[PDB]
DNA sequence: ATCGGATGTATATATCTGACACGTGCCTGGAGACTAGGGAGTAATCCCCTTGGCGGTTAAAACGCGGGGGACAGCGCGTACGTGCGTTTAAGCGGTGCTAGAGCTGTCTACGACCAATTGAGCGGCCTCGGCACCGGGATTCTCGA
DNA sequence: TCGAGAATCCCGGTGCCGAGGCCGCTCAATTGGTCGTAGACAGCTCTAGCACCGCTTAAACGCACGTACGCGCTGTCCCCCGCGTTTTAACCGCCAAGGGGATTACTCCCTAGTCTCCAGGCACGTGTCAGATATATACATCCGAT
């Protein structure tokens, strides 16, 4: 019927999907996983990412730039003491 | 008269005057000694030396003539006092040490 | 413009040590990466030690005092020997 | 009856695969959707480039496979072998983000 | 009739490319075709003079053509014996110029109009080879998936005797076609697609291939497009390329097909466009089209339906200029000033608020959400859609309505619900049964689909709607050409009454920037390729006239301002300048 | 003229000619603007003023009126941003903060 | 004989906060520490951001976006806030 | 007689309450001495130095007692035994 | 004779304590030792290599700060 | 369950005593005034790379199932840890004795900065082929119910 | 209860594409003059760091009982895994456009550098009071008996 309201499912941290979870696990190490990894695990990324992109957003506003060229990204990177070779 | 490089009078494969202009135009201090680019540059060719021999016994151990980066982290991860140097590095497309804990494996 | 690196002579101390071996793109960048980075490490805590000294200067005793603090164990010694060696030879011109 | 691997061989068999190989693991498009939408909050209107995000995911994955074996060490010193998210609180306490 | 048969041994000695290394720059063969390309006309030296001060063997190349310094072909004027059926006379003459071309060791670009039947002119052409010229095969086609199915249909059709098959299928059944026939050596000519093509390479490339067709051959554009990458490495004698029309947008394109087709004369880029825009002044540039004509005269050959068969009341259109409703209004200073939306590429944005609001987040007041007359209220050209529709209707014409974003044939598909319209809808992610009992239905002799939507973008493929007579299309494109073959979708041979294009357009807004754009472009093609042969009745009148001004102003004007595209920033819209803390209570 | 100290244009109560001087002879970069001593100066006071008074109010809820480490340190974990940038910081003649797991209580 | 100290400054920005409380001696050395810790960390990060963008200036820009990047939450909200103020009323005079 | 685990929480407020070293002053001293005693002969101390020692080994030490505790409850314990010491500094990250 | 044996029973007690810890393995005080022990030699290290680089002979305070914040780990106080 | 008992803890008061907030004089570093020069601002240019959309192949993800093995609760037991008392030994404080070790002034003088020149080392752009990836087939091997 | 079956390593042939070799062009490293000034060196003073005795006082050592808890066993059941089926959405190929990132040239404002001058800050006394400590009291809590 009346339908012009699509909306988007999956909104975009669960793109992080299931079997991700898994393979990063396995390359981890572990069995056995539970039920409530795939959440917890999803938060702690999303955070991570947050703290990085912060400060690369900030050194791009610094430089009078509008893009966040990957040196920026390394970085800031760099500045948490995660430092990152092979980018430049 | 002809001009004879730094590096070679060091006897280095690095270069004396790059890592002297460096060492200058770096706001490291006002003054650079005549002698410390070469000392510097001793260095740092040895350690790429050593590290370079590591990934090369690496790869050939893998039956392969090139080095990739896999090959340098498992020199890094291997070794351990230059996993201490590059403990907080992350080298990209490196890969995982193999490594199961003991009580996972079947009995 | 002109982009200055370590590839050639990285490629050179290659030939050195494994003469029939080569090195991928990637990888290159990761050693001159590495050499740029222990570069700052070496040259900022030299840095550091000439201004805690009241000193103007970075001789090669401060580039000694920074590799005998960062690099540990063995890679240490072997690195100090070394860089000496190359000195007294470039002195003794 | 058909053959069906007893609950265990096949977790080890992937253990193997991906401690040996060295691809990435998250793929692609919605990684750099979660990146941009994150990014959103901080300025408007910002472009990126391609190696930004590679470098981001590279960071990324490499911080959670570090957790993940954290987790795992957890998880056995419990008498377990079967991690679940105490697992993963503990972890990163010690580390020292909580 | 003359030729060995399928015998896979015979074949595997002529198929397969047996000196895996072998290939030389073919000095002979280079000579042979540059000297009558040099004797048919006298310019193309100017490749030379540059090409051999790049190439130390052109010294050597120029040197032997320097040193010098069956008349009359089969002209096979009649119906193929061999094929079994008959050809109107400018297939026939297509048919002769290719063998033309075979004969002085070259090839041509066929890009004549759709429609005029030029699948059978390669058909004709191939059977020729075979028949005449004692060579079976092997040869390759290269089409759109759509078309996979037809050249086969016809191959089957015309000349049953060849073989040929498909690479159609997953991994499985195309790699036991591979092993069993393709390396079996048990066909003539091979039919792929553009996907196949990237993705059976390895085993393609051994065969020593006769020819390279290309139906649709403007898609070897972009000279890094991996297509056209991997065809750089089939060894082959000659080539040939089918494209409805080439030139689509740049000139540089031509060259691309150019290269595709003699890449031992067109080798160079600088050459060709610096002796194009080597004019900076402007007295010389009818001598430079004269020039360019004198070029492309030999290699290429075109042809319009305008000009083979009547039988066609030509098309006719309108640029209905329709003002801007008012929230279209707001949104539109919204979206130019300033919450996730992501605001950058923003000529697309425009092209969003400019065709209507709802697309946006929200614009519709809401929740609760109900279909009613607040949808056409304030979207004006949804406005005159309207009215037009209803006018339509009444003298009751099917309508075809094409868009550039699915978002809006969505839109119209809810108020189509809300009119009583039964619509019909062939967007992108539809399924191909769906699609095809889709079209069928609208194409049922009694049906009561009054709109057919689809986007332009997808109305390229061989889909046929002759049955409906107004085609209106919301925004123009950027290419003139891909929406011109959408708007060629109701005009192909077996309509008759007129068609009714309706491309309706924005005033003030980036929709009169990008028609400039577009008149550009079409204006340039139509120069290049042209000589080598509230109330619907006041705005109809008010945009009859400013279209009129546009095409005047566009109709002579120099090569060099054709092409310079002069950016003027959309960015003015009647005036623009742009683009304490928490304290613990106690701490005891 | 008679002098009119940066500081007191700046309102600030920090200095801002030593801040100068030490910026210029720190071999931060090779000139120091004009106005960045001031902003540095106005920041170091801000972060100060932060301490001060969190500690403050530690001191009096302890009947004191002396900030002595203590009251620093507890200060500045009980809040979270100031524990947060003095996280890998040991507050010498400090202490921890009281705290006992739950679990470990009796019932 | 001269040890430059933070003391006296600090202490006049403690009587603005608590006007009548004092501070002992080891709680002054560990403020004075801290502000000169966080003066190097603040110096040093602009000194590596002018660096970066090969430029050869500390502005105040610099300082802004170093204060930026090393302080957590509103702190930087509000430093920002106190920075621009006083360089704002500096210049005015 | 008090309960088993009663005096236990009262020394925890008394030590999480006060502020002062724990570890004896010579004792640490004469450790800092010997230790030493390898890297170079003949070396002298000034007293501020052993102090910041101290201070910097008693940090040390409870944090690291903190993320024990951490460990011993996470398994369902209360009693912490070495294999807490070695959980809690693997995962820290010297190992 | 046994310096790290200096570290007494008791005082290993009080640190857990002051950590949070109610019950106290048999085992922990060797360990305990153990790791002060390697604590104590990667910082005296620094810092007398530090002491070394300016020809003294005394490890002064501000080295050890140095050595400290060096390792990862500022000391306020003392240090500045 | 509650209560009375015993123990430990929070609270009010007097005393000191050692550190903090204050006052002074001196000097060196910051501010006023001025000149020269070069870094960065600001225009203006070019084209590289980003931005959104679309379509087809194909593998990965989502879903539901059947079943077993591991997570958790419950019981017993026995053992090692806590609590408290008695002993003893070492920290801490103080005092003897000495000298080398580390911080201030004044003079060179060698060495690192600056400047002109000029050449060769290094960088970019363009080749070609061999090392690696891909694939197919075969023997080896580990797993899992008989 | 060993034979079936599914995953793995090895070998072999082939394709392909990235590393390595060559070649010109430019700018930055080397030569070679000069010359200032950092710092090296030798006076100075002052003061903090190094193997022995005596004494107080408490924290560390040692020990016995009991007890509760850590560990092991058993059962239970339900969560998670391995698997076969189906959908869906990455990924690569593609089209369009323009922003904005990197580059160049020129002027001028701002910053270093010098001179001159004086006042803010620093070290040296100094007095008094905020907090530590001891005592006695009130009260809060633990714990075993009834
Ligand atoms: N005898 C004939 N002479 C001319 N044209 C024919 C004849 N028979 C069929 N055709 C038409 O020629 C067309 C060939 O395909 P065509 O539409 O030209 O493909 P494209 O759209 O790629 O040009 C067929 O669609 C068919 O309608
Ligand atoms: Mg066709």
């Amino acid at each position: 019927g009346a339908k012009r309201h699509r909306k988007v499912l999956r909104d975009n941290i669960q793109g992080i999907t299931k079997p991700a979870i898994r393979r990063l696990a396995r390359r981890g190490g572990v069995k056995r996983i539970s039920g409530l990894i795939y959440e917890e695990t999803r938060g702690v990324l999303k955070v991570f990412l947050e703290n990085v992109i912060r400060d690369a957003v900030t050194y791009t506003e610094h430089a009078k730039r509008k893009t966040v060229t990957a040196m920026d990204v390394v970085y800031a990177l760099k500045r948490q003491g995660r430092t990152l070779y092979g980018f430049g | 008269a002809k001009a004879k490089t730094r590096s070679s009078r060091a006897g280095l494969q690095f270069p004396v005057g790059r890592v002297h202009r460096l060492l200058r135009k770096g706001n490291y201090a006002e003054r650079v000694g005549a002698g410390a680019p070469v000392y510097l540059a001793a260095v740092l060719e040895y350690l790429t030396a050593e590290i370079l021999e590591l990934a090369g016994n690496a790869a050939r151990d893998n039956k392969k003539t090139r080095i990739i980066p896999r090959h340098l982290q498992l020199a890094v991860r291997n070794d351990e006092e230059l996993n201490k140097l590059l403990g907080r590095v992350t080298i990209a497309q490196g890969g995982v040490l193999p490594n199961i804990q003991s009580v996972l494996l079947p009995k | 413009t002109r982009k200055e690196s370590y590839a050639i002579y990285v490629y050179k101390v290659l030939k050195q040590v494994h003469p029939d071996t080569g090195i991928s793109s990637k990888a290159m960048s990761i050693m001159n990466s590495f050499v740029n980075d222990v570069f700052e490490r070496i040259a900022g805590e030299a840095s550091r030690l000439a201004h805690y000294n009241k000193r103007s200067t970075i001789t090669s005793r401060e580039i000694q005092t920074a590799v005998r603090l960062l690099l540990p164990g063995e890679l240490a010694k072997h690195a100090v020997s070394e860089g000496t060696k190359a000195v007294t030879k470039y002195t003794s011109a | 009856k058909p053959h069906r691997y007893r609950p265990g061989t096949v977790a080890l068999r992937e253990i193997r695969r991906y401690q040996k190989s060295t691809e990435l693991l998250i793929r692609k498009l919605p990684f750099q959707r979660l990146v941009r939408e994150i990014a959103q909050d901080f300025k408007t209107d910002l472009r990126f480039q391609s190696s930004a995000v590679m470098a981001l995911q590279e960071a990324s994955e490499a911080y959670l496979v570090a957790l993940f074996e954290d987790t795992n060490l957890c998880a056995i010193h419990a008498k377990r072998v079967t991690i679940m998210p105490k697992d993963i609180q503990l972890a990163r306490r010690i580390r020292g983000e909580r | 009739v003359g030729l060995p048969p399928h015998d896979p041994e015979s074949n595997k000695k002529r198929y397969l490319l047996k000196d895996a290394n072998g290939k030389k720059f073919d000095l002979e063969g280079t000579t042979k075709r540059f000297e009558h390309l040099l004797s048919l006309s006298g310019l193309f030296k100017h490749f030379i003079e540059s090409k051999a001060a790049k190439d130390p063997k052109f010294r050597q190349v120029l040197d032997v053509l320097e040193e010098n310094k069956e008349s009359i072909e089969f002209q096979f004027r009649e119906s193929p014996a061999y094929v079994n059926g008959q050809l109107r006379p400018y297939q026939i003459q297509g048919v002769n110029w290719l063998v033309s071309l075979h004969k002085n060791k070259i090839a041509g670009i066929l890009a004549d109009e759709m429609g005029l039947g030029k699948t059978l002119q390669t058909i004709s052409f191939l059977g020729y080879l075979r028949y005449i010229e004692k060579i079976p095969g092997p040869f390759l086609v290269i089409a759109p998936k759509s078309t996979l199915n037809n050249w086969l249909r016809e191959i089957n059709r015309w000349t049953p005797d060849v073989n040929a098959f498909i690479l159609q299928g997953d991994k499985e059944e195309r790699a036991e076609l591979i092993q069993k026939k393709l390396l079996g050596c048990d066909f003539d000519v091979v039919i792929a697609s553009y996907e196949i093509i990237i993705r059976e390479k390895s085993p393609l490339k051994k065969i020593n291939w006769e020819y390279i067709i290309i139906d649709e051959a403007h898609r070897i554009k972009n000279e890094e497009s991996m297509l056209s990458q991997v065809l750089r490495e089939f060894t082959s004698r000659n080539r040939l390329l089918i494209t409805g029309t080439p030139l689509q947008n740049n000139l540089h394109e031509l060259w691309a097909l150019l290269n595709f087709l003699l890449p031992d004369i067109f080798s160079d880029a600088q050459d060709f466009d610096d002796w194009f825009s080597s004019e900076s002044t402007e007295e010389d540039q009818d001598k430079i089209v004269k020039q360019l004509h004198t070029v492309l005269q030999p290699f290429l050959l075109r042809r319009i339906k305008s000009d083979v068969e009547t039988s066609l009341l030509p098309k006719k259109e309108l640029n209905l200029y329709v003002g801007m409703s008012s929230m279209q209004k707001k949104w539109y200073k919204k979206i130019l000033e300033k919450s996730k939306t992501r605001l950058l590429n923003i000529m697309m944005q425009l092209r969003k608020c400019c065709n209507h609001p709802y697309l946006f987040d929200g614009a519709e007041p809401g929740p609760p959400y109900t279909t009613d007359e607040h949808l056409v209220y304030n979207a004006a050209k949804l406005q005159v859609l309207d009215k037009l529709l209803k006018k339509l209707k009444e003298e009751g014409s099917r309508v075809l309505i094409f868009s550039q974003m699915s978002r809006l044939l969505d839109i119209l598909e809810d108020y189509c619900y809300f009119r009583n319209y039964e619509y019909c809808r062939i967007d992108g992610s539809t399924a191909h049964e769906d699609r095809i009992q889709a079209i069928d239905d609208y194409n049922a002799p009694d049906s009561k689909k009054f709109v057919f939507l689809l986007t332009t973008r997808a109305g390229g493929l061989g889909i046929n709607l002759t049955s409906a007579d107004v085609v209106v299309l919301y925004d123009s494109d950027w290419n003139p050409q891909a929406d011109l073959q959408a708007m060629d979708r109701a005009h192909r041979i077996g309509q008759k009454k007129q068609v009714k294009v309706f491309r309706l357009v924005t005033d003030n807004s980036v929709e009169e920037k990008i028609l400039e754009r577009a008149t550009q472009k079409l204006r340039l093609d139509q120069l290049v390729i042209q000589q080598n042969r509230i109330d619907l009745d006041e705005l109809l009148l008010k945009s009859e006239n400013k279209t009129k001004s546009l095409n005047a102003k566009y109709e002579t004007l120099g090569l060099d301002d054709l092409q310079k595209f002069n950016q003027d920033s959309a960015y003015e819209w009647n005036g623009q300048d742009f683009k304490k803390r928490e304290r613990k209570e106690n701490y005891s």
